[PDB]
């Protein structure tokens, strides 16, 4: 009966009823990678892990036995794939399972830039009291017109397209940017394209980010870009927090350039409003990386990726795996 | 988030995974 | 040169350029009937008022010389209609100028109830530390999923139709009630229709009003009604104040009977969450009657309703008005 | 029991188990107001009759029982309705029972104009052989690319929304001219709307006609207007025939100022290529009049009718009716 | 300076003025391959061909100087891909440029099917006159309501997913069938995803062709499958000639299993109504291959090719190449 | 549009509407 | 009702020496245990033993179709079940399969490699008319991989 | 909601409409 | 497919691709 470790989490009541019969499953709770048992380093055949847990090379050469690893989500952009492929470790994840949500969320940070909510009811429960029209009109001055603006969309992935279909309904003009497509994908949806990072930045009035965090994106929204944006531009961010500087994104929100920006992902996690370059900003809107969460799709999630361990257990490698994402390299 | 209040805390039921937590 | 006057009002920028070669134009600033000044009752000609003041019928028998009054908005439920046409002053009110505004600031509520993003945000600046995944679990409990949800409308005017056709983007499913409209209407926009208020209570997760305020549906949720919807259901009014029993919303919502609502008009206005009925009730959003203002739409209302004075005074009642809503009871 | 007359028919396996317990259903398989047996125009209470017949005030004086007419369908321009009024005769319709099935078939007229279909079916079974691609370039000639072109639509009622509707999938840009209804309409649907007849034809490539034929529109596409549309338009009309002069179309279709036409009523009917003034006219497609069956639609506008007479004998005119036309006109 | 030639072809009116300075242009309009010129096969560089000509392994080895075959269209199911690549051989061809096109003939077929308007107009050209409702009923009969129907498609590629969001504006419901995608693309566009083409073929009132002809799906609805469809289905076919097997399709639509089919493409071109499998039977709709042609796609298409070969003449293969299909099988 | 092939045009069956026909 | 009420394997637990106390106990060596009410159950071959168990399934709640290729029309309406016309149909739509037919030398292997991966994720399989319409190599793999629940 | 640091409270601009507030 | 009635056949006009047809 082989060993299955969870490496960062505690509860494994879904994955249990799965695992019962071909392993033995165990938990960790591990915030870094030098608090794994030394059991787990001996005896372990393939583990589960969140994104709160990085592994570099030093750390997988420290296994003796890892076979498979199993990454419970979309994004894998914290465990080094090629060197896993050398040791001879098989790399798997859920491609979609929230797609939907995800972009549910986008759409909602969108429309509270626009018709200002959450900052009105938040100024009613720090006790300020509105009668008139005219102290009506100063409270929510900023709010615009959705109708006749332009979008612009950075990677038309699975949530990329989901997020651009829902944005036609309310009137807006959408441009997309992605150099690692094929010829006529815009012409099935009835879009427009670019072929530049410069030229989507020029005739945008709000920017969505949904690329992948690969070796040749990091901090994509520099010092050198934020000075080629509009003059009172939105900023969205619901992919990745290494895609953005925050340091040269607060002088922006200060000096005015930028009005305002919705974030669910940061470079340091968990986020504290007190700590951090965007200490004091203004038209801040930040939430602890929930833009996935469901009652649905939190357990279909678990159940697939336990089916995932089963089959690699008995079966053959990667033959009989369905979602490999370091195939290539896997010797 | 449920307040551990098991006072007793005996060790009668072995009822899930092994704790490897350091 | 006659004179127009201002009733709650103090800003006339945009008025007097227009209504300068014809009138004279003045303000009053007035937040009752008892405030208004004695020159305004008695050389009055035309006048112009927000909905922050209620006339009836003896505050309508003091003017000596009125004959016209427009209403800056689309609601006319403040003013008792019947009672001017028989003293002979005519009504009228700008009818679509903020169609779009209104509906965009529905969809907003309605999203932040499913995808809790209002209630997140706050919590990060309590203060709330969140950062292993079972904690991300807890604190975002409640999301659900929007695709095979059931909407329900509760009239099907120019908002009405506006909400319906963004709502089916998303994936609900969409009823509607109204008792005074034709045949095949909804065969057009492809839509279902219910024949009885309780009908449309029994299957439907998410209940909006956009009714207008008679005599004949005053309190049309009240106690005996709130009892027939499902459990664990929302709530969206956005219409008026006058359409909901705060005392018995307030004991569905701490039973548990309602999952949450979200209110942007209350029956008493200024709204304080320290007061009232629903002075300590779990879930619940709130705004400042303010899901009208744009920047944009805030110009066109006030320069068309300038205009509709100008014709009165130089032409002649009621041929050559536009918008007028006693024409039948005028004499 | 009374009897009930159907004027212009042969077939009543529908109405007859409906009304056969309160009145005596007969026919008649008129053709014309000189067919009427000399039994009905004394001892009849109510009648049905189609499209087929049409009844002036000296035909209605001739009756001496008659109480109401209920037509079959949805247009009631065959009747005089401000004659019957006076008489004491009432008059009723289903309104909306094939408003799907009619804008399925103004669709597919459109695309056959741009894609040509039916003329491309139509040279096969002459004996046209096409091998090289030159020659298919050639058979074709004239298709043209939807996307960026510009729809006019001439009333929108309960047909003109759903065709504007599925227009707006393909890519057309969607313009209306209705000078009967209120403001802000435009605003729910995010159409344009123009104000002047002259105006929507200098700015239109297609137009299509869906109003009513009143007392105030008779010949309404002239010899006059008809120079005013663009260079090399398209034509579509499916509403009546008396809203198109046919002697002007012809002229512009042979001088090539109107690439093409598609008609499904006409002034003349029964319809013939043989006969007319468009009786060698190039670029022509016709049909039957026949735009609004359906196996469904059929069976549901008989059912209707018959209920609505039931009604009438066993209640209270015009308290009982659902559907009246001349309520107004009523003494 | 180097030759290319026009396989089959007349006309060189727009690819003269891009290749003067850089080649020699000149055509054959050859029918076979054994009707090219011998000085083409000693002295040919580069080829341009269109889907009238087949060329095998045999006729490429007569070529002595060529390097780079370009395809005017997206199929290129008519060369042999892994043999030129062995004789060192590239392909190119145009992905999307008449992606619109087809995706709107697709669509004027099936509302023609549904909504029967090509019928129709060819009685009334054969001389049938219709008077009453009766002879209305009788010569239309057949046609059906749209909304609630399923639609049935193979392939999701460019073409694809065009029809699908054109599909329910009309109130279809839509399932698809691709074993070549990976996970979650239907969960983007909001779709219904079947796992084998016989689950398919059980749940589908309309079916459509829009896949690839590879090895494995040749005669891909033939005899046995054909008896899987329900009782009284469509057929629409716009991609290849292959797919279908005319011979079983006759026999189903005489004795009525296949209420209709609306065919673009054969096994044997040129098509006529008096030879084939296919002579005589009912409810049969033809056109002459010609779903793609527009005047600003054709255009566009040439322009391209003509292009692509000037990039590969002035540049080095298969480097400066923009779409070329057997880079792999290339040496 | 059945073709009437009733030669033996007799009258054993009165069934449904009154035919009022001119 | 082995099967969804798991009663053999709880008393084999028992005889082993496994003790449970807790609650929470009960729930994890009895997990798996389902709902008859609501489920569609697949018979193949309604004869004299098909038909008898027909009967009985239905005031258990279950949903009942069957695949027949030898009979006549209008059995199912005398007995108020649902037919389907192919043996593939009826794998796809279907939580629990039972076979009831005979041995003839068309049949052999019935449920076969290719056959087994038409049904859906998670079924169950009741054998008790003859052992050649099984092949047990195929179903081996099924059991451990998954994708059955369980056999009798 | 600007502060009104007007000292010189005079009233040598009459620019707008007749102020009529009581 | 105009039809071509050039009488004269010459070539005094050499306006174009090559033909190399058989
Ligand atoms: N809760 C959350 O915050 C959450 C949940 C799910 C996914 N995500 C993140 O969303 C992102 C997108 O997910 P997906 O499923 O759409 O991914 P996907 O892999 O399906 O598509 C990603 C797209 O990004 C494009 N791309 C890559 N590099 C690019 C670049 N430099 N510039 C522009 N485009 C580029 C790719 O070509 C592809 O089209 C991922 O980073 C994922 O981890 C976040
Ligand atoms: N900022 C705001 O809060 C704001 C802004 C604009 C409008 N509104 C309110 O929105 C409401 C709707 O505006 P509109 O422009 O759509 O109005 P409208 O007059 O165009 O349409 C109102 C509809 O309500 C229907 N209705 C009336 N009584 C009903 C009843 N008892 N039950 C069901 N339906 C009933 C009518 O038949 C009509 O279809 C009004 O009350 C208006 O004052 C609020
Ligand atoms: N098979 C058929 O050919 C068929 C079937 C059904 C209906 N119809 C015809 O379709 C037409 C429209 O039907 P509907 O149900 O949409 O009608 P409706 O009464 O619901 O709407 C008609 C619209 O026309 C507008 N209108 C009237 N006069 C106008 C004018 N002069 N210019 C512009 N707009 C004008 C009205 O204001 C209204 O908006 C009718 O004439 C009807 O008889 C034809
Ligand atoms: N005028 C015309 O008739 C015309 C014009 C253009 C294209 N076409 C034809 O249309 C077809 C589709 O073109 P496209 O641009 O959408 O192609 P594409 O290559 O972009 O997509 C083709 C799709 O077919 C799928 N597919 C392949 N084999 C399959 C199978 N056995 N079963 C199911 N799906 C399968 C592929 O995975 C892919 O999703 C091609 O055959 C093309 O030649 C015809
Ligand atoms: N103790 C035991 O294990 C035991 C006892 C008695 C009977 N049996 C077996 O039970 C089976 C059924 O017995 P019965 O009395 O109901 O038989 P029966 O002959 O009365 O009925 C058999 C049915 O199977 C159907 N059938 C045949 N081939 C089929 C196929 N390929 N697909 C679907 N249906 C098919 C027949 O048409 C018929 O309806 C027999 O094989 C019998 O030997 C086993």
């Amino acid at each position: 009966r082989p060993l299955v470790a969870l490496l960062d989490g505690r509860d494994c009541t879904v994955e249990m009823p799965i695992l019962k019969d071909v392993a033995t499953v165990a938990f960790c709770d591990a915030q870094s990678t030098q608090e794994i048992h030394e059991k787990v380093l001996n005896e372990a055949v393939g583990a589960l892990m969140y994104h709160t847990i990085t592994l570099t090379r030093e750390d997988l050469e420290k296994f003796k036995a890892l076979r498979i690893i199993v990454r419970i989500g979309s994004g894998f952009d914290n465990i080094d794939i090629k060197s896993a492929g050398d040791l001879g470790i098989a790399v798997c994840n859920v491609p979609a399972a929230s797609v939907e949500e995800t972009a549910d969320s986008t759409l909602c940070h969108i429309l509270n830039l626009y018709r200002r909510a959450t900052w009105l009811h938040q100024a009613l429960r720090e006790g300020t009291r509105v009668q008139s029209v005219e102290q009506i009109r100063e409270v929510a001055s900023g709010a615009a017109r959705i109708r006749g603006e332009t979008l612009g969309i950075i990677g038309l992935g699975r949530v990329g397209q989901a997020v651009a279909l829902r944005a036609k309904a309310f009137g807006f003009n959408v441009l997309f940017y992605d150099p690692y497509l094929s010829d006529g994908v815009e012409r099935a949806l009835g879009l427009q394209r670019v072929s530049t990072l410069q030229d989507l930045l020029f005739h945008s009035d709000c920017v969505t980010l949904h690329c992948g965090l690969n070796e040749h994106n990091h901090h994509l929204i520099n010092d050198f870009t934020v000075k080629q944006m509009r003059q009172g531009a939105f900023l969205v961010n619901t992919a990745r927090g290494g895609l953005v500087d925050e340091k040269a994104l607060a002088q922006a929100l200060k000096e005015g350039r930028i009005r305002g920006a919705a974030l669910d992902v940061h470079e340091s996690e968990p986020f504290s409003f007190s700590q951090g370059p965007l200490k004091d900003a203004p038209n801040l809107i930040c939430t602890p990386h929930a833009a996935w969460y469901s009652e649905q799709a939190s357990i279909e999630m678990r159940e697939e990726a336990a089916r995932e361990i089963r089959r690699a257990i008995t079966g053959r490698i990667p033959d009989s795996l369905k979602n490999c994402v370091n195939k290539d390299h896997l010797t | 988030e449920a307040l551990d209040l098991s006072m007793k805390s005996v060790p009668w039921l072995k009822a899930g995974a092994l704790d490897l937590s350091v």
